[PDB]
């Protein structure tokens, strides 16, 4: 428990996974202008999708969790 | 009563449609020529998980509501609970399913009990000055209101605790309460 | 990207322009 | 407040002075009356404050 | 309707372009052109000289942008030596 | 366009290695104590 | 005044190619911005939501004027880096009033003061900065759709030229090029946003659109759907420029690529001007009655952005080893707090939004000053780290790594404590000013039912506090990798300083070493004031907080 | 920073301290180990909590004489 | 206890202290001692200015709080009609 699961389902676990999650989002930062424009256009698309479709907000939350937790998955 | 099987496909089409373009963006950023039909070659799995997570969130969220016929925050927790449990099954690992069902399950309980402002918040439609003034100067409340809240006993022994306690014990154990006279005289 | 933007911005443009995209107006 | 008060109420004096069809411009005499009232009221309000200070001297 | 079609060409010719930065800078020039066209076509429908005035000021700033762009592009080329955008 | 040291993943990988977080199988660490004999 | 100052400075700049004039052209620009302050101070004696100026094209508000003056002070403080030499020589023999005002000190200062440094040799640098201020201030005052577009361009184009003004740096040309290209994409969204407004409404006046919007708030042929989603496209173009996620990717790269004295002004001013402009738009477009229009509010982008800016800003900052990439991700998490206060539109949240923007702009400026000063202090220090030898453009960004700060508390303790207090103020620790800013925005959001975004923000902050603490852990917990320079402190090589009097007559000759070389006073005083404002905010909060109480009362009254 | 007395540091004891210190890094989720974590973190406190809830306000000794009950509910 | 003037006098003294610490120059050097009355005097000058703007801010909120009550008091008056 103490030097065990309590740490794994807690500080050590959050430490290990959050480090990986952020290395992955850093991986998108390739500093190439065409990739960046496509990222801007994608966010432009998704904000239009969210607004005029009158999507329920739960999809947006689920989309973000799904993106964050596929960004957690490597490769 | 809502058509969960009819709803969930609509829930799948919405979320799964988003993963389609994220798949298309992956094909565009590829450094090797694979061809336009590569969208369903390798990127099909990304949209499938977007397709799977979406409708699996909706059917279960709907199917929960049809199970007891009441709309509240918790139904979205169950559907979110399943949608996360679906995310893990792609990876194939029990901790991920539970770690994922926990995360998106709690997220979609919190935003539904609290009303995430992403579609606005409840309109006051009332005097905000009065509401704050009332909640601040209602310093004394009727004894009934607290008794309904905290009950009676555990130090909440109001006037009439003993008269009613004797009756309550009698109706349950069938014993007449009569403390001993405890005195040689009187 | 082509269809989604075009569908969204087709409503943003006004009647003055979307005219002339068997009973025509004159 | 949901009421919008124009930062520029002088937009009521806009419009080309050339090639004007007769009866093209609407008669905005009521708007001028409203703006005159606001100027009179504010100036009246102001004159009733600097005189109270004279009384409180 | 040509306004959307032109605007989509310049947006993808900016984002989907894998050739060089002058074509990047060209595609901005196309997007502004389509927006100016929308403003010019509306202004004729609403009898407004303000829309043509607005159009003329988008031409003057669209040329200012393309001069600042070509100036920055030269600075970058002198040091990098290629204004070709590289994939793989 | 930007240099590899400034935006590169492998440079982050140096500063935050995946090996800094050990992951052993039950074949080598049955007791979860790092292979303690 | 700002326009007379640009034209006058440009006429003097256009008849010289002397690079020695750059320091004096920067000193005159600080004098010019001080006149602008005296003028916008005189204009402050009226109570009004807004007064249309110049044919309706421009407007003035108490909020518009307090913000121009703030931009002018911030600009004076950033302009100091190019106005005074980084280092100095100080002796007790030259330390009295008669000494400073009536004596002179002759010595070889070319190397000690970096007289011929790049920051001291760009003649046009203050001029391009004044144009960005001219564009910033005009945008706060814009009342028309056409005025907005020209003002954001005049602000943006100057930031592209400032990002590229170091023309012999391959790193600045690249940062300049990325910023110009992706900002041009940003402006094409802004132009489309304005263009759809005029096309559906027939008007370029913001005052006319707000009237159409207020009528349409009731509770069949022309439902005003265009206002909310024309404003949405218009809004995305401004979320790029404030570098709110998911339109944030450029700012870590550009800020890391351009020189640090430049990244100070480019990473601070655009936010103040753009956020103030959006504030008036958000107030005058809010449908008090719930309606079909409310379901589609353009302001939900701001909540989506604030949500994303919180997660993205703190998480991606976890594995950043570059100090400028870390400072930019810290900004993306702070603009999430700003966005959250801007999206809840209420008296309490407008007070919170106004307080947060001013305090973060002074705090982020302290962070930049300490960083710039730390890398000018390393002049009498030497290192043997291969990484610190493999860096690029070390003259334009002296400090590029967090590890370069390892053991800085043993080289200069008070400057390290100043950076600790500033960083702890970014975290939100009491009783520092940044805690109070974060608490005011949390209090407003909790009151207005945004309980979920409040929970995101608090969990987000603990994540972001991780990388703030790794910076402090680097300063305090290890030993310096930097050593005193062995020859600058050798007790055998000393330069001669000579003290003369009011009329070219020698008084005393001195022999001086490297321990007689210190930071120049304008930077140590500036860091000292902002540190102490941050430290002692709790004893000095009444006038600053009341200034925001009154501005919100004017904006929400009548 | 100061120096201490001289100690016969035992590498076996020294290395045993290292593993106890660093054991947290090698924990994994297993069929056994989740059951142990589940019993001691969830089930056991849920058992006490259930009993505390189910017997709250139930008894009071204060001055209950002969012929009266300890129970109150 | 916080006098607006005594604090800002004390504030100016601490800027000079923090300056010399950041600059790593000796505190209380004798020929430079004049900077403490000067930094301290400037701080007091600021404190006098703040005191004045504080008087002006009390009035504006005092007027506003009256203006809110009056707006609210006459609103309910028409409701009783
Ligand atoms: C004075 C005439 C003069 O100096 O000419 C010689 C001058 C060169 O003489 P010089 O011996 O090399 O000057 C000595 C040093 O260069 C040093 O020369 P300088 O910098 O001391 O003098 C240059 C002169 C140049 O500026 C002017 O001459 C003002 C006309 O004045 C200034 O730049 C400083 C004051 C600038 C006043 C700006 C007023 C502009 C109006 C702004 C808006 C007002 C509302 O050549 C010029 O042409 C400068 C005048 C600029 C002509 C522009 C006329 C077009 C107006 C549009
Ligand atoms: C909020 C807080 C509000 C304030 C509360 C109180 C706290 C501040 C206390 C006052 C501190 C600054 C004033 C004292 C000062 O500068 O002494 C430096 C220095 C003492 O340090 P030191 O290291 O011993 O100096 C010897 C070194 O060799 C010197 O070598 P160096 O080459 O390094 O010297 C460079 C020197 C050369 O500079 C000069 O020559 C000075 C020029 C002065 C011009 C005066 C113009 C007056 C009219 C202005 C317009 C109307 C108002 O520049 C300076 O020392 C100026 C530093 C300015 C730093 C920034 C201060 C202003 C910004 C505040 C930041 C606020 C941030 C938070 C809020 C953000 C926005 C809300 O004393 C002098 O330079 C003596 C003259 C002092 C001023 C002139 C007085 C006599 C005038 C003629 C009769
Ligand atoms: C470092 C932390 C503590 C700081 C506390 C001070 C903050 C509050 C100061 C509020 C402040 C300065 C604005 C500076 C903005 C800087 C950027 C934002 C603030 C960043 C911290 C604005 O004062 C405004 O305050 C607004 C709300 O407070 C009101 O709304 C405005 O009506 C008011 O003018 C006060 O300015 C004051 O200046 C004085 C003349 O010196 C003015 O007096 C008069 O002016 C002329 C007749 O007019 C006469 O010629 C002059 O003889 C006369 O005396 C005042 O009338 C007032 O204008
Ligand atoms: C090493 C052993 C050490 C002890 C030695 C023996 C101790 C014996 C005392 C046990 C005691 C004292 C509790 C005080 C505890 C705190 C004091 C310590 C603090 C320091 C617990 O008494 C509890 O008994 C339980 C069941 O009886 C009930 O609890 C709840 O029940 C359910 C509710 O719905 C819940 O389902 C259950 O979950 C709860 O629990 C309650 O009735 C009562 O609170 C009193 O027991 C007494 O209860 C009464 C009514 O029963 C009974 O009396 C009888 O009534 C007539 C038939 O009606 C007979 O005709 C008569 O002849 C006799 O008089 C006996 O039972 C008697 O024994
Ligand atoms: C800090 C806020 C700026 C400030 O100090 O306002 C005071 C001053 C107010 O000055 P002032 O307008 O009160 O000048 C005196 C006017 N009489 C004599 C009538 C009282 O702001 C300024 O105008 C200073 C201009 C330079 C600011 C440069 C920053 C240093
Ligand atoms: C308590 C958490 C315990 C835990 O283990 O978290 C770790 C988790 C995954 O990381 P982990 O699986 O341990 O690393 C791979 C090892 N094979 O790492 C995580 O899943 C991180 C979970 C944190 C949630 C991310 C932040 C969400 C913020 C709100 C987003 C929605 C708006
Ligand atoms: C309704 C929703 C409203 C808005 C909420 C959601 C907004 C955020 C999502 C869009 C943000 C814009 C950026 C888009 C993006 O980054 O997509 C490109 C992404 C890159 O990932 P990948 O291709 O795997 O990288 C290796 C390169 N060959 O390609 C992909 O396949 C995407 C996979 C990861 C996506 C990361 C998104 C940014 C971080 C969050
Ligand atoms: C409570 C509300 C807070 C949300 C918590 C959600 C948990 C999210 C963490 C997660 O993503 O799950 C991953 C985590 C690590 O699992 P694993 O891949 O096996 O790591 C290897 C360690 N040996 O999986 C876990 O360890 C979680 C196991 C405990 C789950 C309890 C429910």
């Amino acid at each position: 428990l103490d030097k065990g699961s309590i740490e794994l389902f807690g500080p050590y676990g959050l430490e290990r996974g959050l480090v990986k999650l952020s290395k992955n989002i850093s991986s998108l930062s390739t500093s190439h202008v065409t990739t960046y424009a496509l990222y801007i256009l994608v966010g432009f698309i998704l904000y239009l999708i969210y607004n005029n479709l009158l999507l329920d907000y739960s999809y947006l939350l689920l989309i973000i969790i799904l993106l964050l937790l596929l960004m957690m998955i490597g490769e | 009563p809502k058509d969960a099987v009819h709803l969930g496909l609509k829930g799948a089409a919405v979320v799964g449609g988003i993963g389609l373009l994220f798949a298309a963006v992956r094909t565009s950023l590829a450094r090797k020529n694979v061809g336009p039909w590569a969208i369903f070659t390798r990127n099909g799995k990304l949209a499938a998980t977007f397709a799977a997570v979406g409708g699996a969130y909706d059917f279960t969220r709907a199917a929960a509501a049809n199970l007891r016929e009441k709309e509240d925050w918790v139904n979205n927790g169950i559907g979110g609970l399943f949608a996360g449990a679906t995310m893990g099954l792609t990876t194939g690992r029990i901790p991920r399913v539970l770690g994922f069902a926990a995360l998106t399950g709690v997220v979609l309980a919190t935003a539904e009990y609290a009303g995430s402002g992403l579609r606005g918040v409840f309109k006051r439609d009332v005097d905000e000055y009065e509401r704050k003034e009332f909640l601040r100067k209602n310093r004394r409340r009727p004894i009934e209101e607290t008794l309904a809240e905290i009950g009676e006993g555990r130090g909440i022994k109001p006037p009439g605790y003993y008269e009613r306690r004797a009756q309550r014990l009698k109706e349950k154990y069938g014993v007449d309460i009569n403390p001993v006279c405890a005195d040689p005289d009187q | 990207v082509g269809i989604i933007i075009s569908s969204f911005l087709f409503k943003m443009l006004p009647y003055g322009v979307i005219i002339s995209n068997k009973n025509d107006l004159f | 407040s949901r009421h919008i008060e124009l930062k520029y109420p002088e937009v009521f004096s806009h419009g080309s002075p050339f090639n004007v069809p007769a009866g093209f411009y609407p008669n905005l005499d009521h708007v001028i009356e409203h703006y005159r009232k606001q100027h009179l009221e504010e100036e009246e309000r102001k004159a009733k404050k600097l005189a109270a200070a004279a009384a409180a001297a | 309707n040509i306004t959307l079609i032109l605007f989509l060409i310049g947006i993808l010719g900016f984002v989907l372009n894998r050739k060089n930065i002058i074509l990047m800078l060209i595609s901005i020039e196309i997007m502004l052109l389509s927006i100016t066209f929308l403003i010019l076509l509306s202004s004729l429908n609403m009898d407004d000289i303000i829309g043509q005035t607005y159009a003329i000021y988008i031409i003057v700033v669209a040329g200012a942008e393309s001069a600042i762009g070509l100036g920055i592009l030269v600075a970058f080329y002198r040091l990098r030596g290629s204004i070709a955008i590289e994939y793989k | 366009f930007l240099p590899e040291a400034m935006v590169g993943r492998s440079k982050i990988d140096e500063k935050y290695p995946d090996s800094d977080y050990p992951t052993l199988t039950d074949k080598e660490d049955p007791d979860m104590n790092g292979g303690y004999i | 005044m700002i326009m007379i100052s640009i034209l006058s400075l440009l006429l003097s700049t256009s008849v010289t190619l002397r690079r020695d004039m750059s320091i004096l052209f920067n000193r005159i620009s600080i004098i010019a911005l001080a006149y602008c302050i005296l003028h916008d101070t005189m204009s402050l004696s009226f109570i009004s939501k807004g007064i249309g100026l110049h044919g309706g094209l421009l407007h003035i508000t108490n909020l518009t004027q307090i913000f121009h003056i703030f931009i002018f002070i911030i600009s004076i403080l950033i302009l100091q880096l190019t106005s005074f030499y980084p280092r100095k020589v100080w002796i007790p023999e030259y330390s009295s009033l008669k000494d400073i005002f009536f004596n002179k000190i002759l010595y070889y200062r070319t190397k000690i003061i970096n007289k011929m440094g790049e920051h001291m040799k760009i003649i046009e640098y203050p001029l391009i900065l004044l144009f960005v201020i001219s564009g910033a201030v005009f945008l706060i005052s814009t009342n028309d759709l056409v005025s907005i577009f020209l003002s954001i361009e005049l602000q943006s184009y100057g930031l592209y030229l400032l990002s590229t003004i170091y023309r012999n740096s391959e790193l600045s040309t690249t940062g300049g090029l990325i910023y110009f290209l992706l900002g041009g994409l940003s402006s094409c969204f802004i132009l489309l946003g304005t263009s759809l407004l005029y096309v559906n409404s027939g008007t370029t006046s913001l005052d006319g659109l707000y009237i159409l919007n207020s009528i349409s708030d009731v509770n069949s042929w022309y439902k005003p759907y265009y206002l909310n989603f024309s404003l949405l496209i218009f809004s995305i173009g401004f979320l790029f420029k404030v570098s709110a996620a998911p339109f944030h990717f450029w700012s870590p790269d550009v800020y890391d690529a351009i020189p640090t004295i430049v990244t100070t002004f480019v990473a601070i001013i655009a936010k103040i001007s753009i956020f103030i402009f959006l504030l008036e738009l958000v107030y005058y477009t809010n449908s008090n009655a719930n309606s079909y229009l409310s379901e589609f509010s353009w302001t939900y982008a701001l909540l989506i952005s604030s949500l994303l800016s919180l997660i993205i800003g703190t998480v991606v900052g976890l594995t950043q080893f570059r100090i400028k990439r870390l400072l930019a991700y810290s900004t993306i998490s702070h603009v999430g707090f700003i966005l959250l206060a801007l999206s809840v539109s209420s008296i309490e949240s407008t007070q919170a939004f106004i307080f947060y923007l001013i305090q973060y702009s002074i705090s982020n400026l302290n962070a930049f000053f300490i960083l710039i000063t730390i890398g000018f202090s390393l002049y009498g220090y030497v290192t043997n780290n291969k990484e610190y030898k493999s860096l690029l453009d070390k003259n334009n960004s002296p400090i590029q790594l967090i590890s370069q700060l390892k053991g800085y508390f043993y080289i200069n303790p008070l400057l390290s404590l100043s950076l600790a207090i500033t960083i702890f103020s970014f975290v939100g620790v009491p009783p520092l000013v940044g805690f109070f800013a974060k608490q005011m925005v949390l209090s407003a959001a909790l009151d207005n039912g945004y309980i979920f975004l409040s929970l995101i923000a608090i969990i987000t902050s603990v994540i972001g506090a991780v990388y703030y603490l790794n910076v402090i852990k680097e300063i305090f917990f290890y030993s310096p990798e930097h050593e005193v320079n062995p020859v600058l402190n050798e007790s055998d090589s000393n330069f001669s300083l000579r003290i003369l009097n009011e009329k070219n007559v020698l008084i005393r000759s001195v022999l001086l070493k490297g321990r007689n070389i210190f930071i120049s006073s304008p930077f140590s005083i500036t860091i000292s004031i902002i540190t102490n404002v941050i430290l002692l905010f709790i004893f000095m909060n009444k006038e600053w907080l009341s200034m925001g109480t009154i501005l919100v009362q004017i904006l929400f009254s009548a | 920073g100061l120096q201490h007395y001289k100690i016969a540091m035992d590498p076996a004891l020294v290395r045993l301290g290292s593993m106890i210190s660093n054991r947290y890094k090698y924990f994994r989720w297993t069929k056994r180990t989740a059951l142990v974590s589940f019993m001691y973190v969830v089930v056991v406190p849920s058992t006490i909590g259930y009993l505390a809830y189910k017997t709250d306000g139930l008894w009071d000794l204060r001055a209950k004489r002969r012929g009266d009950l300890i129970s109150e509910r | 206890m916080v006098n607006r003037i005594l604090f800002w006098t004390g504030f100016g003294l601490a800027v000079r202290f923090w300056q010399l610490g950041i600059e790593m120059r000796p505190f209380f050097n004798r020929k430079s001692l004049w900077a403490y009355p000067l930094f301290g005097g400037v701080g007091a000058s600021f404190g006098y200015w703040l005191q004045s703007i504080d008087e002006k801010q009390t009035k504006m909120l005092e007027e506003r709080k009256q203006a809110i009550l009056e707006k609210r008091a006459r609103r309910a008056q028409r409701q009783a009609e």
